[PDB]
């Protein structure tokens, strides 16, 4: 594949990281 | 990453550890890149602690919590540079940036001391009513130096400009003193004083 | 040969608008991304943002919004920095480089590095106007002399802006050979000088030619120096 496809998912995985690291930190505290 | 700190010190044949701090170096590595006065970056590092073919093995990388570092082991003349970390920022959507840059100084290096040598004006520039004296210093091993101009016996410091020192191995500098023709006529000398270390060094030149 | 060709220094007024190009040989230009990267004078490397060079779409860095647009001619392997409404605090060399990405161990991560990057751009936007140097001579004499060997050199002379490139015999001069960083009068014009150190023996036999170029004056000089 194009080496660049994986910065175009970045920007997805990114947010949701995001969404992923603040739910988990509102759970566990 | 963010935070670098501006300046770090090296002996030769010693080891030194250059850190950069910030919060998204907890989830993302840094590239390291090495440049030179004047020269394109050079990238030393990636991922961590991958290293280019072309990077000597006296370079290595590590991390360790909101922090990551480059060491170099076998240090010499020719690591004394400017290097930056390079990461993710901690921008929710991606976004990079570089540290500050940290100034590496290897220390104990053959001292050599400034040589010095002036040039009067040309006559061509006389001629384009213009009198530039030219006071170059080179081969000196402390890379700090001070100047002063002179214009008989007497000091001057109006229309002196002079720069910063760079590598050729050792460093070199240069001072101008920007002057009119009859002044240059019209003074029987004029000197260039450059001190280095605790040695002063003096040239002079004159109308003849 | 992979490498990455940026466009020649240049000179513009405030307001006015520059677009730099960035042109890769030995690989495929559209395989990989390209991120430009700012330094200004006397400061660190900041980050501008990259381009997709699959489709062309712009990713800007924080703090370069709104005047800055990258865009790319694929068929020339081209990629291209345009920036509008210059300011004289745009003064600075930029850079462009091969962006890599690959995924990292741990899922959802990524790791990135420049790996080639071109040679910079030197832009500089001022309210002058440009001015081509004088070149003079810095005669060989006893005072410049030492042992066997003598220092003969050229003045350059209040020009503007940077660079001047500076070379000896049209380079083929390059041992004994230093040219020292340019000094900035109180007028806002630049100078410099270079020197080379020769046999003092060759002075009668051999000439020693000065080549100064000046890009953004247009102006190249050469200046023979000879002892008197
Ligand atoms: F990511
Ligand atoms: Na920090
Ligand atoms: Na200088
Ligand atoms: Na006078
Ligand atoms: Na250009
Ligand atoms: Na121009
Ligand atoms: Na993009």
């Amino acid at each position: 594949k194009n080496e660049q496809e994986l910065l175009e998912l970045d920007k997805w995985a990114s947010l949701w990281n995001w969404f992923d690291i603040t739910n988990w930190l509102w759970y566990i505290r | 990453e963010l935070t670098q700190d501006p300046t770090v010190s090296v002996a030769l044949g010693q080891t030194v550890t250059i850190t950069c701090q910030g919060d998204s170096l907890r989830w993302y590595s840094a590239s390291w890149y090495q440049q030179k006065p004047g020269q394109t970056p050079v990238l030393l590092i990636y991922n961590k602690d991958n290293r280019p073919s072309g990077i000597p093995d006296r370079f290595s990388g590590s991390s360790s919590e909101n922090t990551a570092s480059l060491t170099i082991t076998g240090a010499q003349a020719e690591d004394e540079a400017d290097y930056y970390c390079h990461s993710r920022d901690n921008n929710v959507f991606p976004n990079w940036v570089f540290g500050g840059g940290t100034k590496l100084t290897v220390l104990g290096q053959p001292k050599a001391a400034p040589s010095v040598t002036l040039f009067p004006p040309s006559s061509e520039e006389l001629q384009a009513n213009k009198a530039t004296l030219v006071c170059l210093i080179s081969d000196f091993y402390p890379g700090a130096v001070t100047v002063a101009w002179k214009a008989d016996s007497s000091p001057v410091k109006a229309g002196v400009e002079t720069t910063t020192p760079s590598k050729q191995n050792k460093y070199a500098a240069s001072s101008y003193l920007s002057l009119t023709p009859e002044q240059w006529k019209s003074h029987r000398s004029y000197s260039c004083q450059v001190t280095h270390e605790g040695s002063t060094v003096e040239k002079t030149v004159a109308p003849t | 040969q992979v490498q990455l060709v940026q466009s020649g220094s240049e000179l513009k007024k405030p307001g006015a608008s520059v677009k730099v190009s960035c042109k890769a040989s030995g690989y495929t230009f559209n395989n990989y991304a390209m991120n430009w990267v700012r330094q200004a004078p006397g400061q660190g490397l900041e980050w501008m943002g990259w381009i997709n060079t699959n489709t062309g779409n712009p990713t800007y860095g924080q703090g370069f919004t709104g005047r800055f647009v990258f865009s790319l001619d694929t068929s020339v392997s081209t990629a291209y920095l345009q920036i509008s409404s210059l300011k004289t605090e745009d003064t600075a060399v930029y850079y462009c480089a091969r962006f890599r990405v690959a995924p990292a161990a741990q899922r959802g991560y990524f790791y990135y590095y420049m790996d080639v990057w071109g040679k910079g751009t030197t832009v500089t936007v001022s309210s002058a106007s440009t001015k081509g140097p004088s070149v003079f001579p810095l005669a060989p004499s006893s005072k410049s002399t030492s042992g066997g060997t003598a220092a003969l050199g050229c003045l350059v002379k209040d020009y503007f802006p940077e660079p001047v490139t500076v070379s000896w015999n049209s380079g083929a001069l390059t041992s004994g050979v230093h040219t020292f960083p340019a000094v900035l009068q109180s007028s806002g014009l630049y100078s410099l000088s270079s020197v080379v150190t020769v046999p003092s023996s060759s002075l009668g036999t051999q000439t020693y030619i000065c080549n100064v170029n000046h890009k953004p004056s247009n102006t190249k000089v050469d200046k023979k120096v000879e002892p008197k």
